[PDB]
């Protein structure tokens, strides 16, 4: 019950109430200044209970109407201030906002952050709740926006002013309303909030935050959110917004990173410096001395990766003897992948043609990709090597020496372009392995580019009648791969046309599900004009119709998070009905893609797989695992190796070789010496069957690629930037995947070597200003965020001490423990530089 | 192989703020799950062969099934199977069993007329055993220990970092720790640093108390203690928590004392699991105790347990770490100073810290405040802390 | 099959869909013969 004080401040408050029965002249003044008062008083106080609130429990029916009939001035203001407050506390949303809405003005400061916090929520509910029938109401709404902002800004509540402007749907006042404490925090919560909110308020906020943080001239992070729009206008405007020289060789190489090639006009000083590093010509030095700082100059061999000192040689001397093709292609694939990138092999460098003539057609091709591939980011030095093998006897291996070109030019770009001049006498060659790899070499060495002249060379690939499915296909994948997120009208068109032209006959093989793939590589990120696209495929019929939709769904949609979308790719999945299940595993593919963006999204959809595992039909449980692959690229998580160990040894043969693949992708480069074991495991129980000891030991150089220095993550930026030639890589090679047996293990293993376009590498190589090296002490551990959404770098835990340059595992960052230097990009990845600290005095 | 089974966790949605970004993640998270609900519901409503296989093999084998004890295999469809009365019955074994699968001593279900061998019982988990193993994963994670960077390295590097990186431990030659026995004065974080690496583990985790390994009958303490290390064998990647092994750790010494005898017998039992006979494999065994002189040396000696991490009681660092930690979801005033409570010599420890703020809380509850000030925590100390006695002696030192 | 809810923004779209939606646009007798049958 109450307390003395508690029973006058009652008494005094019902008395107050009460006089308001009569029209006394003193009586509204008095009686309304008096409420006031108090209100005011608890309202502008701390947390404590508002006793005056607590006390008022009458009706306002009475005040209501008298102030409908008192005092058209002031004093009905008065009325609508108590009794806003009053309702504040109680349910009256619509008339406590109008109380507010049409009462005394005066100002939401002068009665409390709880009342500011209220004010909003029914303003926001207001606002959801008003159409467009009428912008009258909308008016008065941001008036109140107007001074509920600032608030939050001046009381550290950017929460809440964040919430109303999204709901509001206008964020241009932060650009005018930000102050330099806070734009950090605000910059923060949208780039959290885009991936959750669906279309198109993401862009919207993408674009403020974009805004925002070129008012403030973080301009590094300015090319993150450019990236993240994907548009192309606003990164030249950023670059030249760039006054600073050393802001402009890291954006260099943020943008080297990313792949994205922009053209540099000569009004710009240090062109060619920015050009040079733009075309990461120098990644590989720097790689080299990243291995001889590992002290893993020295390549390894297929031999000693299977330890086959280990296995229990049950047959000795009797059953080893005889070198079959399939094994021998396996064993190029690991002493490529796994020696990649160090600028030397022990046999296929010293030993060349001896090692290729033991390969028959297909591993010609292999053999000749993977001796481009064992030397990466070299382009004079990769063809040095290559020229020889492309002079050869058999001139039908010529092509793979072209991979090997488009192997070597991957990740780099050179002036005189020697991919694009040794590739235009050779793309229209009539050969059908001639004109294959001329079209694979190309795409591969430009990944990205989405130059003008390459696409009018490819195009009269599709034309041409007597270009064979396959080559149709693999120039589908190229032109698409060239013009990765764009959605060029010019690549559409002829692909549309193309595949309208194509009988229902040849288009039942399935390299024909090649001809979406560039239509849908021709549209990632960007699922707002594939409403054009869905209506144009809608004219080809069933059941391709459906799976060309679905498949440009999904490229749609890559990383978009868009639940609806997801939702409809379950609903084709759950579909209980051989080409009819391809729709469901495109979608389990689509379910995955959709779901990478987000974290959360991916650690659901893991338990979505496992149920579509254990409950799903024999095509849903071969699709899954390459879903479960391109969830966790390069990120060994260990429930995921645990799920598809379990599976490895299932009874479908299709579902343990997508399960296998599913450890060598998710397991790739990490050298997890437990996969490797487990990897060992599974070749030693499927001994006999040459296709699952192919794809082990496929799966074993995955996972010891480059010795533990390379990644497939097609993320960047705290897993925040995506890449889009590395989801192009990763897309192929898992449509292709969808049937392992016609295309895997048929004819289509250089396809594999898609995944190199995806192939990049991690270090912690730390430059000056002029670009050399510099040793600098690095605390290296978990980004686990200790705190909410104080705005911290996730408050990096786990320390360990380094010395640039570092290896950084997937899930794993750094951060500079030396005040000395400041780096340009506070996101300490891959290359960066680092300018000498002005503040620091010796 | 039966890999493990690792205890299921959703996302942690952070942050932690009654914000819109906490809305739309909580929101993800429910609608992947409407995802999950809807299919596995239209799953089963859309099933229109094997239902021939099972009307003959359950026809064939019958309801109720008995479960007996394989003795002997006298030929290839022939057994000697002790019922769980102890009677002996020399049975048939139906052609619809694997025959490796038998094994004497194996549980193995038989008809309930003919008492014939029907099947095998593969499992036969004691319960005692079956609810030590964690299916919830506790939400207190590796953010929520505020200090104790070296005590969590330590334990990272004995159950954690052998799990996600062999590699190292495999290149320089060493074999990872097998055995940790968190000790220290009450309330430090032992406990806690257990639920955080069970959330963070993606091996099985099992939760022992240090007693209900403990049985009546005479035999079955030890016996227990097998069957529990035996499962955590099944699931190979496993980590093994006994929290208070002061409980059965305790010294070994001659008395009558026939309970005792069969309380070390029960220890001695678990030693032998631990590093005796026969490789123990990949399960890690994480102890916790208050005290641990008390503990028989045999137990706590290397290679049963290779590290002892210490849990001192917090410094000024580490206790301004766990009142951040704590008062995180607080609501701070500004008149809030902190370091007076970090500072001065009260040896207050995580659980002392974490009892102040609540204190505190319920101190502006008093004065019907939801926000904290420095008068309410200072009240809170005294009030709370008043723990020991004297603990100290008198001024006789200079 | 059944359709789940996902609050979440199925209501915003399904309301963004419906102005999409707005942007695209006795005797009492019978002739018998001989043999009649009557109840
Ligand atoms: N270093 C710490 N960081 C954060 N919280 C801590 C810390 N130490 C203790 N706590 C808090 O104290 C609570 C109780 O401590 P805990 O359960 O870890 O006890 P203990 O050290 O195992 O003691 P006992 O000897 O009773 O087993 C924990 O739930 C946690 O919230
Ligand atoms: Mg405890």
């Amino acid at each position: 019950e109450l307390s003395e004080e508690d029973k006058q401040l009652q008494d005094e408050l019902e008395m107050l109430v009460e006089r308001l029965g009569e029209k006394d002249t003193s009586l509204y003044r008095p009686a309304l200044e008096e409420l006031r008062r108090q209100i005011r008083s608890s309202t502008t106080s701390m947390t404590s209970v508002p006793k005056p609130l607590k006390f008022l429990r009458p009706h306002y029916g009475k005040l209501k109407e008298i102030y409908e009939n008192m005092a058209p001035g002031e004093n009905k203001r008065f009325a609508a201030d108590i009794i806003s407050v009053l309702a504040m506390t109680m349910s009256g949303e619509r008339e406590c906002l109008k109380y507010r809405l049409v009462g005394s003005q005066e100002e939401l400061a002068s009665w409390g952050h709880e009342y500011v916090r209220h004010l909003a929520g029914e303003v926001a509910k207001e606002w959801q709740e008003l159409d467009d029938a009428e912008k009258v109401q909308r008016e008065p709404l941001l008036t109140l926006v107007k001074e509920i902002v600032p608030y939050n800004m001046a009381h550290n509540a950017e929460h809440e002013a964040c919430d109303l402007l999204m709901e509001i749907e206008q964020v241009d006042m932060l650009e005018k309303d930000i102050d330099e404490n806070a734009y950090a925090k605000v910059c923060l919560y949208l780039t959290s909030c885009v991936n959750y909110v669906p279309e198109p308020e993401n862009s919207a906020l993408l674009r403020c935050a974009l805004g925002v943080f070129r008012k403030f001239s973080r301009f590094p992070e300015a090319l993150r959110l450019a990236l993240m729009l994907n548009d192309m206008e606003l990164v030249e405007d950023i670059f030249t917004s760039c006054k600073d020289v050393v802001v402009q060789k890291q954006m260099a190489f943020m943008l080297g990173r990313h792949g994205v090639f922009l053209e540099l006009s000569e009004d710009v000083e240090e062109y060619e410096d920015l050009t040079e590093i733009m075309s990461n010509v120098q990644l590989n030095s720097n790689f080299l001395a990243l291995a001889r700082e590992l002290d893993i100059m020295e390549p390894k061999v297929p031999d000693d990766i299977y330890k086959t000192h280990l296995e229990n040689n049950r047959f000795g001397g009797s059953g080893s003897q005889v070198d079959s093709a399939r094994m021998n292609l396996a064993s190029s694939f690991v002493n490529g992948f796994v020696n990649a990138a160090f600028g030397q092999d022990k046999l296929l460098t010293d030993d060349g043609n001896k090692w290729l003539y033991k390969n028959k057609d297909h591993g010609m091709l292999s053999a000749a990709a993977s001796l481009g591939m064992i030397l990466l980011w070299d382009v004079d030095g990769g063809l040095t090597q290559i020229d020889k093998y492309l002079y050869s006897s058999e001139d039908y291996i010529k092509s793979g020496a072209l991979l090997a070109c488009g192997i070597v030019n991957s990740g780099v770009r050179n002036e005189c372009d020697p991919a694009l001049a040794l590739l235009s006498d050779y793309v229209l060659h009539n050969s059908n392995t001639m004109r294959l790899g001329s079209i694979f070499g190309l795409g591969l060495a430009y990944a990205g580019s989405n130059r003008e002249d390459v696409l009018t060379l490819l195009l009269p690939v599709m034309g041409d009648s007597k270009s064979s499915m396959e080559v149709a296909g693999v120039t589908a994948l190229a032109c698409g791969m060239i013009a990765v997120g764009s959605c060029n009208g010019d690549v559409t068109s002829t692909i549309l046309q193309t595949i309208m032209e194509k009988s229902e006959t040849e288009l039942k093989d399935t390299y024909a599900r090649w001809l979406p793939l560039g239509l849908g590589l021709n549209h990632l990120g960007k699922g707002e004009a594939i409403e054009a696209i869905l209506a144009a495929l809608e004219v080809v019929s069933e059941p391709f119709r459906s799976f060309a939709n679905t498949l440009v769904d999904v490229c749609a949609y890559a990383g978009s998070g868009n639940v609806l979308k997801v939702q409809q790719l379950l609903h084709i999945c759950s579909e209980h009905f051989a080409d009819m299940g391809a729709h469901q595993g495109v979608a389990v593919l689509g379910i995955a893609l959709i779901a990478m963006g987000e974290e959360i999204g991916a650690e659901m959809a893991l338990r979505t797989f496992g149920h579509l595992l254990r409950y799903g039909e024999p095509t849903l449980r071969r699709a899954v695992p390459l879903a479960l692959a391109l969830i966790s690229v390069s990120n060994p998580r260990l429930n995921i190796l645990d799920t598809l160990s379990k599976f490895s040894h299932d009874a479908d043969p299709e579902v343990s070789y997508n399960s296998i693949f599913a450890m060598g992708m998710v397991g790739s480069g990490t050298n997890n010496a437990r996969l490797a074991a487990m990897l060992r495991q599974l070749a030693q129980y499927h001994a006999k069957d040459p296709n699952n000891l192919f794809m082990v030991r496929l799966a074993q150089g995955l996972t010891h690629l480059g010795k533990g220095t390379l990644t497939l993550c097609p993320y960047h930026s705290d897993r925040q930037l995506m890449s889009q030639v590395a989801v192009a890589g990763l897309l192929t090679v898992l449509v292709s995947f969808l049937d392992v047996r016609n295309i895997i293990l048929g004819k289509s293993h250089y396809v594999l070597y898609g995944l190199v376009a995806a192939m990049q590498p991690r270090m912690l190589v730390t430059f000056d200003e002029e670009l050399r090296p510099l040793p600098v002490s690095v605390r290296v551990g978990q980004a686990v965020d200790v705190v909410g959404q104080a705005g911290k770098p996730k408050t990096i835990t786990g320390f360990q001490t380094h010395t640039t340059p570092v290896l950084l595992a997937h899930g794993e960052r750094a951060e500079l423990a030396t005040e000395e230097f400041l780096p340009v990009t506070p996101i300490l990845e891959g290359f960066v530089i680092l300018r000498k600290n002005p503040n620091y005095d010796l | 192989t039966k890999g493990p089974d690792a205890a299921s966790k959703l996302p942690l949605v952070t942050p932690h703020t009654q914000c819109r970004l906490k809305l739309l993640k909580l929101e993800r998270i429910k609608d992947y799950l409407l995802m999950e609900e809807e299919f596995i519901r239209n799953q089963e409503q859309m099933k229109p062969k094997q239902e021939e296989e099972r009307s003959k093999v359950d026809d064939l084998r019958g309801t109720p099934m008995s479960v007996g004890t394989l003795e002997e295999i006298i030929d290839d469809n022939h057994a000697i199977v002790s019922t769980s009365v102890g009677s002996e019955h020399y049975v048939s074994i139906l052609s619809f069993v694997d025959k490796d699968l038998l094994e004497p001593g194996c549980s193995v279900l038989l008809n309930h007329k003919v008492h014939a061998v029907i099947g095998v019982l593969m499992d036969d988990t004691d319960p005692l055993v079956t609810v030590m193993k964690v299916e919830k994963a506790p939400q207190e994670t590796y953010a929520d220990i505020g200090g104790l960077d070296n005590q969590i390295q330590e334990i990272k590097e004995s159950v954690e970092l052998p799990l996600t990186h062999p590699e190292y431990y495999e290149e320089m030659g060493i074999k990872p720790p097998k055995g940790v026995i968190l000790y220290g004065p009450p309330g430090t974080g032992k406990t806690l640093l257990a639920k955080a690496v069970a959330n963070q583990t993606s091996a099985t985790f099992l939760r022992v108390v240090g007693s209900e390994l403990i049985q009546k009958y005479l035999g079955d303490g030890p016996k227990l203690v097998r069957e529990l290390f035996r499962v955590a064998e099944e699931h190979a990647p496993s980590i093994v928590f006994i929290d208070e092994i002061d409980a059965i750790g305790t010294k070994r010494y001659d008395s009558n004392s026939g309970g005792e005898r069969e309380i070390q017998r029960t220890m001695l039992e678990l030693l032998n699991q631990l590093d005796g006979f026969d490789s123990r494999g990949d399960v890690k065994v994480i102890m916790a105790t208050n005290r641990i002189e008390t503990l028989d040396p045999a137990l706590i000696r290397p290679g049963r347990i290779d590290r002892k991490i210490e849990f001192p009681l917090p410094d000024e660092k580490t206790k301004k770490r766990i009142f951040q930690i704590h008062t995180s979801r607080m609501t701070l005033a500004d008149d809030v100073t902190l370091d007076d409570l970090i500072m001065a010599k009260d040896d207050l420890s995580g659980a002392d810290i974490k009892a102040i703020c609540t204190e505190a809380g319920l101190m502006a509850l008093r004065e019907r405040r939801m926000k904290v000030t420095n008068e309410d925590f200072k009240k809170s100390k005294e009030n709370v802390l008043y723990k020991k006695q004297e603990g100290t002696p008198e001024g006789l030192y200079l | 099959k059944v359709s789940t809810a996902v609050l979440s923004i199925t209501a915003k779209a399904k309301k963004k869909e419906k102005e999409k939606e707005k942007k695209e646009e006795e005797p009492n007798f019978q002739l018998l013969d001989n043999p009649a049958r009557v109840m």
